[PDB]
């Protein structure tokens, strides 16, 4: 009422991984943008 | 004289609202605990990357700035003025007095002597901070007006600066000045560098605190 | 010019105007005319506010931006609010419902009947029974409790009794 | 669907994820700022005092909302010629400045006005460049500007 | 398939897999998934 770190750590690890997964949807990896509606708007299909 | 900012010159770096979070940015800021010039009452200064600019009074001695590369003809410059009426932004090629000012009868404006080729017009104690920057042909201006309970010394505290005017003034910039209302009847200048900060956002979406991440090991 | 109303064709005053455009430096353009289009509400749409482009359902909100703030975003940096540039009202953005579909089979060697679960979807957006695992169609909700046979989730199971 | 995703004509009891599901957008909407600056264009449109040909005017045009789409569909003039892009491609752009010069000439000489021309209004009194963007509009005003 | 015709001497680069042009956008198109040869030879002597 005034220690559950082993239970807190497995929650934290899973959340830290799920956030890293979503934060990768905003990297270019060597492209002009991160949005498909921006490559499909200033580039021809080829 | 020189003085020490404490935590001053923080502006909202985008239009994005944020609720209770801690957001990290890379931008041009005025580093914490910096070496800011002191001026009393003035000369041609550099620009080189943005400018912080505070000022203190109850009367209005500070009556705008003038910008540019040569502050004359043969190249274009900006001019931001305020008589007792209201602000007058203007962009022509000018001929500026090497010591330009305005009087206080109450007749004034010995500022320039030329207004050629104008490419943009516009017409219409206290602590008044301003951040001026110039990127991709846009000249951005952030500002804030806080009330001091002193008259003319730089205080301590935190207060984020909100974006104001903005246009395609462009006009390459390398130098700037100030304008003062004479006697006939205190201001500082910081510079901005690329830093990384950690801004704390309130639940209404205002920046209440910050961390400069290159001050010391704790930061 | 010697003008008179009885002059021949071509000898008439013709008022002239020419246009001459500027496209050197600076990108601060005022543009011409846009073209709004009112605004629905509570439907999956393709929206576009000033260049903010996405799809979802727009509702009215209880946020309060700052006069210069134009849209909001949350942790993980997804846009979850917006300001529309004519009413000056802020709107919540919610993704348009999606999920998985599972079929509950009592075994093809026993029957050809199936039930279908739409995972974490409210039943309105698809006899019909609402669980916490989603919306379940094609299974009757009895009141007795047996051992678990096929796990549905959140405490619910399904089974082929008697025939249904 | 189960038999397809399991690749088998027999299936055993269980629960099987077979596909996904999602709601489709009903329509599309667009929002944009009003105008705040209807911009000026009447001073030169409706009746007004014009100038001579060497006293041709000039105008620095500041921000504002265009409306050419109306002058394009107007077509109540003898002349609507843009050497440059079509005005269909014009009402959707963002420039820095447009310039407006105004004067009155006779009707039997308006074809002296093209970027690269000749004659005393091309040689003297006015001058175009050879490469051109803008548009030229002219209309007779004999009803009002000629008199007995 | 032998497609045989005559063009202006400029838009010979308009017969190619994947492109934009007044000849390619209105009078003749090849898919981006093209597989075959293109032969061109001059003709004002015929
Ligand atoms: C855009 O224009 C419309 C009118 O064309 C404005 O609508 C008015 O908005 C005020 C609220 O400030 C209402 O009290 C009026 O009843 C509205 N009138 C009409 C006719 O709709 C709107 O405010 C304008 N917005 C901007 C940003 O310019
Ligand atoms: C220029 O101004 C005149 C006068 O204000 C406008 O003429 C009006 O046109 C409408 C529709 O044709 C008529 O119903 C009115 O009777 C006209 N006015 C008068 C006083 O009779 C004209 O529309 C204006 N031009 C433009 C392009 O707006
Ligand atoms: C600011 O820099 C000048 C440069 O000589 C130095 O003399 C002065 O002590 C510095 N001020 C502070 C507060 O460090
Ligand atoms: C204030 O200064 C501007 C600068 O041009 C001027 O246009 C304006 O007329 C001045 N105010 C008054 C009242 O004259
Ligand atoms: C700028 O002014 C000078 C002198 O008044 C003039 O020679 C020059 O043509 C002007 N610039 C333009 C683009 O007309
Ligand atoms: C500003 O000055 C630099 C000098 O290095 C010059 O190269 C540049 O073109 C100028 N800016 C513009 C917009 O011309
Ligand atoms: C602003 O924030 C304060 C404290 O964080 C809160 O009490 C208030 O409700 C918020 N909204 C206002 C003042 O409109
Ligand atoms: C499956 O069907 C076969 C053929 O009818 C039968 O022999 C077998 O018992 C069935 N399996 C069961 C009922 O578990
Ligand atoms: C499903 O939609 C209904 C209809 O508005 C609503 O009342 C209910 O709260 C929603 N959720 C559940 C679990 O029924
Ligand atoms: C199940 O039992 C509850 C008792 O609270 C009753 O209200 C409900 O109608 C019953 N449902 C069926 C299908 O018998």
């Amino acid at each position: 009422s005034s220690a559950l770190g082993k239970l807190q750590d497995v929650v934290n690890q899973n959340a830290q991984a799920l956030n890293t997964l979503v934060k990768q949807l905003s990297s270019n990896f060597g492209a002009i943008s991160s949005v498909l509606n921006d490559i499909l708007s200033r580039l021809d299909p080829p | 004289a020189y003085t020490n900012s404490f935590t001053r010159g923080v502006y909202y770096p985008d239009k994005v609202f944020r609720s209770s979070v801690l957001h990290s940015t890379q931008d041009l800021f005025l580093p914490f605990f910096s070496n800011v010039t002191w001026f009393h009452a003035n000369p041609v200064l550099p620009f080189n990357d943005g400018v912080y600019f505070a000022s203190t009074e109850k009367s209005n001695i500070i009556r705008g700035w003038i910008f540019g590369t040569t502050l004359d003809s043969k190249t274009q410059s900006l001019l931001i003025v305020n008589n007792a009426t209201n602000v007058v932004i203007k962009v022509c090629e000018f001929q500026f007095c090497n010591d330009p000012f305005l009087g206080v009868m109450e007749s004034e404006f010995r500022v320039y002597s030329s207004a050629n080729n104008c490419t943009f017009e516009y017409v219409s104690k206290n602590l008044r901070e301003f951040v001026f920057k110039n990127i991709d042909g846009y000249f951005k201006i952030y500002s804030k007006h806080t009330p001091i309970n002193l008259v003319r010394d730089l205080p301590q505290g935190f207060s984020a600066l909100e974006p104001l005017v903005d246009l395609p003034i462009g006009i390459n910039i390398t130098r700037f000045q100030t304008l003062l209302a004479l006697h006939r009847s205190a201001y500082y200048v910081g510079y901005l560098q690329p830093r990384t900060f950690l801004l704390k956002y309130n639940e209404n979406g205002t920046i209440t605190d910050a961390v400069d991440c290159a001050l010391d090991p704790l930061s | 010019y010697g003008f008179q109303p009885t002059n021949g064709v071509g000898y008439q005053p013709y008022r002239v105007v020419v246009l001459s455009f500027e496209l050197l430096h600076a990108p601060a353009t005022v543009c011409g005319p846009k073209k709004s289009t009112n605004l629905v509400k509570n439907k999956c749409v393709n929206f576009n506010f000033n260049g903010l482009t996405g799809t979802g359902v727009l509702t009215e909100s209880n946020k309060k931006f700052l006069p210069f703030q134009q849209f909001g975003r949350d942790i993980a940096d997804t846009t979850d609010a917006v300001r529309d540039p004519q009413t000056l009202e802020i709107l919540d953005i919610t993704p348009c419902s999606f999920g998985g579909v599972s079929v509950i089979t009592p075994g093809t060697n026993t029957s050809n009947q199936v039930a279908v679960l739409y995972q974490d979807v409210n039943c309105t957006e698809v006899n019909v029974f609402q669980t916490r695992a989603g919306c379940l169609i094609g299974a009757e909700h009895v009141n007795n409790s047996y051992e678990c046979d096929i796990p549905i989730g959140a405490g619910i199971c399904a089974s082929y009794q008697t025939q249904s | 669907e189960t038999k397809c995703t399991l690749k088998s004509f027999t299936v055993e009891k269980g629960i099987y994820q077979t596909s996904n599901f999602r709601v489709q957008p009903t329509e599309s909407i667009v929002r944009f700022p009003n105008i705040t600056n209807l911009c000026p264009f009447g001073e030169v449109f409706n009746a007004t005092r014009f100038a001579s040909v060497y006293a041709w005017n000039r105008k620095r045009i500041s921000n504002c909302v265009a409306d050419y789409s109306v002058l394009y569909n107007s077509a109540s003039f003898s002349t609507f010629k843009c050497y440059g892009v079509s005005p269909t491609k014009l009402n959707d752009l963002c420039f820095t400045n447009v310039y407006a010069d105004s004067f009155v000439i006779r009707g039997d000489e308006v074809r002296q006005i093209a970027p690269g021309q000749t004659g005393k209004i091309a040689d003297y009194n006015y001058k175009l460049p050879d490469d051109f963007t803008g548009c030229v509009i002219a209309w007779n005003s004999n009803n009002l500007d000629s008199k007995v």
